[PDB]
């Protein structure tokens, strides 16, 4: 999930855009 | 600004700025 | 704090604080 | 939608909680 991938580890634009509608 | 540790309000802020008029879903515990 | 005009980042902030560990969906143009 | 109900007009806890998962 986004917290494991962007908080606990370094985020990426690919990850964030996976969560836009 | 997105290639760092983004936690709590800072992660929500990043989603808001990146996704813009598309909006987003924030699901922390899954 | 929720019974006012909440626009842009301030509305996202309100959802983050109210919904907590449940998370939320932010869909502005629908 | 949430912008019409909480930005353009006065928000409520009922409205915001409709958008929690």
């Amino acid at each position: 999930g986004i917290v494991e991938q962007c908080c606990a580890s370094v985020c990426s634009l690919y990850q964030l855009e996976n969560y836009c509608n | 600004f997105v290639n760092q540790h983004l936690c709590g309000s800072h992660l929500v802020e990043a989603l808001y700025l990146v996704c813009g008029e598309r909006g987003f879903f924030y699901t922390p515990k899954a």
